[PDB]
C-alpha cells in the first residue's frame, strides 16, 4: 500500500496512531519484515 | 491504565512475583510436613510401646 511518509513508524507492531488503529494493524506477535521506500517522484502529482 | 502491549510486562512481573511466593510457601509446607510426619511416627511408636 501507500502511506504518508510520517506514518511509517505507525506500521510497527503494538503501536497506536490513526493508521495502525483504523486502517491496518499488525499483530502484537508479528513475525516478518517491513519495507518502506520513498515514492515521491512516482506518486506525487503537481495537481495532487 | 496501560495498553496491553506494554501492560504485558507488568503482568509478567506480578506473575513472577506471585509464582515465586507460591513456590516458597509450598517448599516451607513440605519441610514442615516432613517434620510433623517425623513427630507423628514418634507418637505412633510411643503409643504402641
Amino acid at each position: 500500500f501507500v502511506i504518508r511518509g510520517d506514518e511509517v513508524r505507525q506500521i510497527a507492531p503494538g503501536q497506536t496512531g490513526k493508521i495502525a488503529d483504523y486502517n491496518y494493524k499488525l499483530p502484537d506477535d508479528f513475525t516478518g519484515c517491513v519495507i518502506a521506500w520513498n515514492s515521491n517522484n512516482l506518486d506525487s502529482k503537481v495537481g495532487g | 491504565r496501560l495498553d496491553p502491549p506494554e501492560a504485558e510486562v507488568q503482568i509478567d512481573r506480578l506473575i513472577t512475583g506471585r509464582l515465586q511466593s507460591l513456590q516458597t510457601y509450598v517448599t516451607q509446607q513440605l519441610i514442615r510436613a516432613a517434620e510433623i510426619r517425623a513427630s507423628a511416627n514418634l507418637a505412633a511408636t510411643k503409643m504402641s510401646e
